[PDB]
C-alpha cells in the first residue's frame, strides 16, 4: 500500500443533525476505547469587557456537580468507570470531552449532556473557584511564553474582542456573579452552536441515538436579538514591550495578520512555516538542521528556542514566530528570522518547498494519532469548516503547493506588511519598530 | 464509517534471537522502533553515564552515513529519529510516511549497528550532556525519582538515566564502542513496526540485522538495599517518595501491586477534580487543607518499587506523608471494600487500553513485551489477568509494603520532612 | 626512475634540513585547519615541536646536522586520512546545497 | 469594485524594488524635461524682452 | 518532524491544589532525545 | 495579573481609515503604503535631478 492508498482507506466522518440544530459527528474505528465530547462556538471573542473571563469561570464549575449529580457525584461516576473528563477554552472555542471504554459510550454521552445542561453553579462553589482562578492568574504570570502570547493578542487586536485574554482581567474574576455566568451560558450554550463529536469503537447510529435521547432538550432557538454573531476584528501593526531586566531570558513574539480558518492559503503558509521550523537547545541536529534559522541559531548559540506559528481565527489570525534568547541575542535572532521570511517571499526553492510539504504531511497524519486527537479534529473542523476535511483532500491541497505558490503566498502576507510585536524580559536590545518594519522588505 | 483489517500483529523470531513484530494498520505513516536491553542498569561504576551520551549520539557519523547526511536525509522526507531510555531498555524510533521507510530504516540501521564514535565528534558532544541534564532536572520529580532508585538499590537499577557531573567530558569513544558491542546484540533486540508490512520488515531484519552477540553482557541482578537520600534546596514545596521492594514485572504479584496502585490513587481522572475515589488523596485531604499525593509503581525485570509520592508545602510534609502512610496501613489491616477494588480494576483496565491507543504507546507496549517476555500477551488476556487479582492479593501487597524495608527520597526545604525511622 | 628525481627533489626542497615532514609545510586553508584540529594529541604536539624547532633554526639561518634531517624514505603523511575526510564531508555539504 | 489611486501605484510600481527603481528612473527623465522647460518658461516670462534670446532677432544668421 | 514538543526547553509555578494535581510521580521515568523534537522526561 | 494589561486607546492618532475596530484594515493597507512609496519615489527623483 502506497501513502496514496492509505489516505483513501480512512473511514469517512459521518455527520447528522438533530431538530434543535445540534450536529453529531463521528469516525468509527475498532478501538476498544473512545473519546466523545462537545465542542462549542463560545470563547472570549464572544465576551465583552464586563464579562470577559466568564467562559473560563464556567470551565471551572462544569465538573463541580449538576442538578442530577450534586457535588463530587459526577466525579465519582467518571472515576469509577475509569474514564477521564477534561476541558479547554480558547478565544473562539470551548470543549468538554471524555475518554472512556467504548462499551461505556452511553454513560459518557449522558454525563456530557448532564454537564452541558444541568451544571449546578452553587454560590459557594463559585466563591471557591474565584480564589482558584486568582491563583492561576498568578501562576500564569510566571509563564513568560503565555504572557508574551497574551501580549501579542492584546496589541495585534487592540480595541477588539480578540485582544482579550481567555481568563479575563483579575477585577472581572473578583466581580463575576452567578447572574453573569448563567447569562453567558444561556446566550452561547445553544444547540446550533454545539457539535457532539466522537471517535473510536462506536457506531454513528448509536451516537446519534444517544444524542437524540440526551440533547433534544437543548435550546435551538434563542431568538433574533440574542444570537451572538462575530464582527471582524481589526488588526494593528504595533508593538508592546514589557521591559523586565530581572528576568533571565527575553521572550519575543512577532506576527503579521493571517487569513483566517477558512482560507486555502493556510496550506501554503503551513508549508512555509515548516521550512523555517522550530528549534530548542535539546535538538540533536544542531549545525546540520535544514532550516537556515535553526542551524544558524544552533551554531552561533543565538537562542534557547524558537517556533513559527499560524494561529487562526474566523476571519483573521496571527502568522509569525516566537523565540526565547539571551539579552544580547535578540537583534541577531530578529535579523535572521526576518531574512528567512524575505528569502521565502523572493527565492523559495523547489527542494526546500518539497521538504516543507513532506514535513506538513507527516505532521498532519502523526497528529491524528489516537481517539482524542481525532475527536478534537472532528469537533473543531465542524465548527470552523462546517465539515471534516479528509486526508485525501489535505494531500491534494499540499500537492498543489510549489516554490511559485510559496513565494506568492508568503509575499502576500509577509512582504512589506506591518507586524505586531510583543516583548517581555531583558529586552533593551529588541529592535525599534521602524527597524523591524524595514526588515519586512 | 466501517474501519479497514483490523489485521493481527505478526511475529517472527530469527535464529540469532532477534524478534520482529509488525502490525499493518494501513495508515499513511509508519513507525518503526528498535528496542534494546541497554538501559542505564547495564552501566557499572567505571562507565556511568555512557548510556546517556549514547542516547544523545544518534546523529553522529556512522560507517554508511555522515552526521550531516543523517540530519538532512531524515529532514528531507519530514521524518523523525528519537532515542528513548528507561533503566532497562533503549528504544530507537523512526517515523515517516509509509513510502519512505526504506530511507529511515537505513539510517536506523547505521545508527545502531555501525556508529563510528569519532574522537572529535564525541568530544564536541559532551557539553550536550550538561544541557540535557539541566533541562530534565528542572523537574523536581526527576531529582526525586533518580535519588529514590539510588537509595533503594546497591547497583544496576540504582544507576541514573543521566550522566553524573564528574563524568561529563570524560565519556570516551572506547566506552561507547564497548557499550554498543556488549549490549546491542541480536538476543537483546526487537524490531517493532506499525504501518508497514511484515514481509518488508522481515526482509530488512534478515538482511541487515543478521548480527550476532547472542544474549550479550547481561548485568548483575539488582540488589534491593533500602535507604534514604535527602536533598535540601529550600523550595517552598517538598517532593518526597517512600517505597519498598514490590515485585518483578511479569509476575502475578506485580498485578496485585498495579491494582493496589489504583485503589490508592494513580493520577487524576477529572480536570481540577477532587479525586473522590482516590484513597490516598482523600485520606490526606481529611488531615490537610495545598498538596498532591499519588501511589507510585515501578516494575522491572528482576525487581520493583512500590509506594507513594507526595508534594506539599514544606511545613506540612510530615503531616501529608504520615497521613498517606497511615492510609496504606489500614489497607494492610484488611480495611478494603470490594467496590473499591472493582473501581481500581476499571481504572487499570481502561488505563491500559488507553495507553496503547496511539502508535507511540502501542510500539512501547509491544517492544517492551518482546524484550521482557519474548512473547506477546494481547489486551484480552491482560484484562483477564487484571480481573483475576483477588482482594486478598491487594491486601497482601499492602502488607508487603508496610513491613518491607523502605527507601525514601525527598527534595525541598526539609525542616519538617521525616526520616524513614520516624514513620 | 621518477623515484630518483623524487628523492633528489625532496632534498633540494630542503624542509628536511630543518627537521620538518612534508605535511608540516602544507599551506593551511580551512580544510587543513579542521584536519589539524582533529589530530590526536601526540601527533598534534609532535607537529607543534617540529614547526617550532624549524622556525628557530630559520631565525638563526641554521640547519640541523645531516644525521637529523628527515629522510625521504621515512616521511609519511600523518595528515592525509584526516584531511581526506574533511574534504569529503565538505563536498557532501556542497552537493546538498546544490539540490 | 476596485482599489484607489495610491493603492494602484503601490501594487503596480512600488511593491517591487526593481520596478520602484525603474519608476524613479524614467520618472527622473520626464521630471527633468518638464521641470527645466517650465522653470525656464517662468524665468523668461518674468524677464520678457530683457534677455538676449528676446532681442537677438534685431541683430542676427 | 515538524511537530514541536508540547513544551520547549530553555536553560540559563504552582500556587493551588488544582495546578498541583497530577504532578506527583506515579511510574518509573523515561528519558527521550530527538533529532527534530525537544527532549522529554516522563514521570 | 498580566491580563490586566490593556493597550491604551490610540484613536487620536490613527488614520481615519483604521478607526473602525470592527473592520479589517487590509482594504486600506495598499493605499496607505502606496502613498508613502510615492513620497519616497518623488523625493528620490528630486534628489537625482
Ligand atoms: C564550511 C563550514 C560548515 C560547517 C562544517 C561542519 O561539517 C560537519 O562536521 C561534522 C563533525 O563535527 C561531521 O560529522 C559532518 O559530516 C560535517 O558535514
Ligand atoms: C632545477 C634543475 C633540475 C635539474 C635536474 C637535477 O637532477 C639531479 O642532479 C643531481 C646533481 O648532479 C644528481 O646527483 C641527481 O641524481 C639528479 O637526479
Amino acid at each position: 500500500a502506497t501513502y496514496a492508498q492509505a489516505l483513501q482507506s480512512v473511514p469517512e466522518t459521518q455527520v447528522s443533525q438533530l431538530d434543535n440544530g445540534l450536529r453529531v459527528a463521528s469516525e468509527q474505528s475498532s478501538q476498544p476505547t473512545c473519546t466523545v465530547g462537545v465542542w462549542i462556538d463560545a470563547g472570549s471573542r464572544y465576551e465583552s469587557e464586563k464579562n470577559n473571563g466568564a467562559g473560563y469561570f464556567v470551565e471551572h464549575l462544569a465538573f463541580k456537580g449538576t442538578k442530577n449529580r450534586p457535588g463530587n457525584a459526577l466525579e465519582k461516576e467518571v472515576e469509577s468507570m475509569g474514564a477521564h473528563l477534561n476541558a479547554y477554552s480558547t478565544r473562539e472555542h470551548t470543549a468538554y470531552y471524555i475518554k472512556a471504554l467504548s462499551k461505556d459510550l452511553p454513560k459518557a454521552v449522558e454525563l456530557l449532556a448532564d454537564i452541558v445542561q444541568n451544571c449546578s453553579l452553587e454560590d459557594s462553589q463559585i466563591e471557591k473557584e474565584r480564589d482558584v482562578i486568582l491563583q492561576e492568574l498568578q501562576e500564569n504570570d510566571t509563564s513568560m511564553r503565555d504572557v508574551v502570547f497574551n501580549y501579542l493578542h492584546a496589541t495585534a487586536f487592540q480595541g477588539t474582542p480578540l485582544a482579550q485574554s481567555v481568563e479575563g482581567p483579575s477585577e472581572n474574576v473578583r466581580k463575576l456573579s452567578r447572574a453573569d455566568l448563567t447569562e453567558y451560558l444561556s446566550r452561547h450554550y445553544k444547540a446550533p452552536r454545539m457539535v457532539l463529536a466522537a471517535a473510536g469503537g462506536l457506531e454513528h447510529r448509536q451516537l446519534l441515538d444517544l444524542a437524540q435521547k440526551h440533547f433534544s432538550g437543548l435550546s435551538g432557538t434563542y431568538d433574533e436579538d440574542a444570537v451572538p454573531t462575530l464582527s471582524p476584528c481589526r488588526f494593528t501593526g504595533s508593538q508592546i514591550c514589557h521591559r523586565e531586566d530581572g528576568l533571565p531570558l527575553a521572550h519575543v513574539a512577532i506576527a503579521v495578520e493571517g487569513p483566517g480558518w477558512a482560507h486555502p492559503d493556510n496550506v501554503a503558509l503551513q508549508v512555509a512555516n515548516a521550512i523555517i521550523g522550530h528549534y530548542d537547545c535539546t535538538y540533536g541536529g544542531g549545525a546540520h538542521l535544514s532550516s537556515p534559522l535553526a542551524s544558524i541559531a544552533a551554531t552561533n548559540k543565538l537562542c534557547q528556542s524558537f517556533q513559527t506559528f499560524n494561529i487562526c481565527y474566523a476571519d483573521t489570525g496571527l502568522l509569525g514566530a516566537h523565540f526565547v534568547c539571551d539579552h544580547m541575542s535578540i537583534d541577531d535572532m530578529m535579523f535572521v528570522l526576518q531574512g528567512q521570511w524575505m528569502r521565502l517571499c523572493t527565492s523559495a526553492t523547489e527542494s526546500e518547498v518539497l521538504r516543507g510539504k513532506n514535513l506538513l504531511r507527516n505532521a498532519l497524519v502523526s497528529h491524528l494519532d489516537g481517539t482524542t486527537p481525532v475527536c478534537e479534529d472532528i469537533g473543531r473542523s465542524l465548527l470552523t469548516y462546517g465539515r471534516r476535511i479528509p486526508l485525501a483532500e489535505w494531500e491534494s491541497r499540499i500537492a498543489e503547493v510549489d516554490a511559485r505558490v510559496v513565494r506568492e503566498v508568503c509575499s502576500k502576507y509577509f512582504y512589506d506588511q506591518c507586524p505586531a510585536v510583543a516583548g517581555f524580559g531583558p529586552i533593551e536590545q529588541l529592535p525599534d519598530y521602524n527597524r523591524i518594519r524595514s526588515g519586512m522588505f | 464509517e466501517v474501519p479497514p483489517h483490523p489485521q493481527d500483529l505478526e511475529f517472527t523470531r530469527l535464529p540469532n534471537g532477534l524478534v520482529i513484530a509488525s502490525l499493518e494498520n494501513y495508515a499513511p505513516a509508519s513507525r518503526i522502533g528498535l528496542f534494546i536491553k541497554a538501559g542505564s542498569r547495564y552501566e557499572n561504576s567505571n562507565n556511568l553515564g555512557t548510556s546517556h551520551l549514547l542516547r544523545l549520539a544518534s546523529s553522529l557519523t556512522t560507517k554508511g552515513a555522515s552526521s550531516f547526511k543523517i540530519t538532512r536525509g531524515i529532514e528531507a522526507v519530514g521524518g523523525k529519529l528519537s532515542v528513548t531510555s528507561t533503566r532497562e531498555n533503549m528504544a530507537y524510533t523512526v517515523e515517516c510516511l509509509r513510502d519512505d521507510v526504506d530511507i529511515l530504516m537505513e539510517f536506523l540501521l547505521n545508527v545502531t549497528t555501525a556508529p563510528e564514535f569519532r574522537r572529535w565528534e564525541v568530544a564536541a558532544l559532551q557539553p550536550q550532556l550538561r544541557i540535557d541534564k539541566a533541562v530534565a532536572l528542572q523537574n523536581p520529580q526527576a531529582h526525586v525519582i533518580e535519588n529514590l532508585h539510588a537509595a533503594a538499590y546497591r547497583n544496576a537499577l540504582a544507576n541514573s538515566l543521566y550522566c553524573p557531573d564528574y563524568r561529563i567530558g570524560k565519556v570516551t569513544p572506547v566506552e561507547l564502542h564497548d557499550y554498543v558491542q556488549n549490549h546491542f546484540t541480536s538476543a537483546r533486540m526487537a524490531l517493532i513496526g506499525l504501518g508497514v508490512s511484515h514481509p518488508v520488515l522481515k526482509q530488512v531484519a534478515e538482511q541487515f540485522l543478521n548480527i550476532r552477540g547472542g544474549l550479550g553482557l547481561s548485568g548483575a541482578k539488582a540488589k534491593y538495599h533500602g535507604g534514604e537520600i535527602r536533598e535540601q534546596n529550600g523550595d517552598s514545596l517538598v517532593h518526597a517518595a517512600l517505597v519498598a521492594e514490590s515485585a518483578a514485572i511479569g509476575s502475578a504479584e506485580a498485578n496485585a501491586f498495579s491494582v493496589l496502585q489504583h485503589v490508592l490513587g494513580a493520577g487524576p481522572h477529572v480536570k481540577r477534580g477532587s479525586n473522590a475515589t482516590s484513597s490516598l488523596y482523600q485520606a490526606v485531604a481529611k488531615g490537610v487543607h495545598p498538596f498532591d499525593v499519588s501511589a507510585f509503581n515501578a516494575s522491572y525485570s528482576d525487581s520493583g518499587l512500590f509506594g507513594f509520592y507526595t508534594i506539599s508545602q514544606a511545613a506540612s510534609a510530615g503531616d501529608v506523608i504520615k497521613a498517606a502512610y497511615n492510609q496504606v496501613k489500614t489497607i494492610a489491616q484488611g480495611n478494603l471494600s470490594n467496590p473499591d477494588v472493582q473501581a481500581a480494576k476499571n481504572k487499570l483496565k481502561a488505563g491500559y487500553l488507553m495507553s496503547v491507543e496511539s502508535s507511540e504507546g502501542f510500539l512501547d507496549e509491544v517492544g517492551s513485551q518482546a524484550l521482557a517476555a519474548g512473547s506477546y500477551t494481547p489486551p484480552s488476556t491482560v484484562l483477564q489477568q487484571i480481573d483475576a487479582v483477588a482482594d486478598a492479593d491487594v491486601i497482601n501487597a499492602a502488607k508487603k509494603f508496610v513491613s518491607g524495608r523502605k527507601s525514601m527520597a525527598a527534595s525541598g526545604n526539609l525542616g519538617h520532612t521525616p526520616f524513614i525511622d520516624e514513620l | 626512475w621518477l623515484e630518483g628525481i623524487r628523492k633528489w627533489y625532496y632534498n633540494a626542497a630542503g624542509f628536511n634540513k630543518l627537521g620538518l615532514m612534508r605535511d608540516d609545510t602544507i599551506h593551511e586553508n580551512d580544510d587543513v585547519k579542521e584536519a589539524i584540529r582533529r589530530l590526536p594529541e601526540n601527533l598534534y604536539d609532535d607537529r607543534v615541536f617540529r614547526i617550532k624547532r624549524a622556525l628557530d633554526l630559520s631565525m638563526r639561518q641554521q640547519i640541523l646536522p645531516k644525521e637529523q634531517w628527515t629522510k625521504y624514505e621515512e616521511d609519511k603523511s600523518y595528515l592525509e586520512p584526516y584531511l581526506k575526510e574533511v574534504i569529503r564531508e565538505r563536498k557532501e555539504r556542497e552537493e546538498w546545497a546544490k539540490k | 469594485v476596485a482599489p484607489t489611486l495610491t493603492a494602484r501605484l503601490y501594487s503596480l510600481l512600488f511593491r517591487r524594488t526593481s520596478t520602484f527603481a525603474l519608476t524613479i528612473v524614467v520618472g527622473a527623465l520626464f521630471f527633468e524635461r518638464a521641470f527645466d522647460q517650465g522653470a525656464d518658461a517662468i524665468y523668461e516670462h518674468i524677464n520678457e524682452g530683457k534677455l538676449w534670446k528676446h532681442i537677438k532677432h534685431k541683430y542676427e544668421k | 518532524a515538524a511537530v514541536p514538543a508540547t513544551s520547549e526547553s530553555p536553560v540559563l509555578s504552582v500556587l493551588c491544589r488544582e495546578s498541583l494535581r497530577g504532578q506527583a510521580a506515579g511510574r518509573p521515568l523515561v528519558a527521550s532525545v530527538s533529532l527534530n523534537v525537544p527532549a522529554s522526561v516522563r514521570y | 495579573s498580566h491580563t490586566d494589561i490593556k493597550v491604551p486607546d490610540f484613536s487620536d492618532y490613527r488614520r481615519p481609515e483604521v478607526l473602525d475596530s470592527t473592520k479589517s484594515s487590509k482594504e486600506s493597507s495598499e493605499a496607505r503604503k502606496g502613498f508613502s512609496y510615492l513620497v519616497t519615489a518623488t523625493t528620490t527623483v528630486g534628489v537625482a535631478y
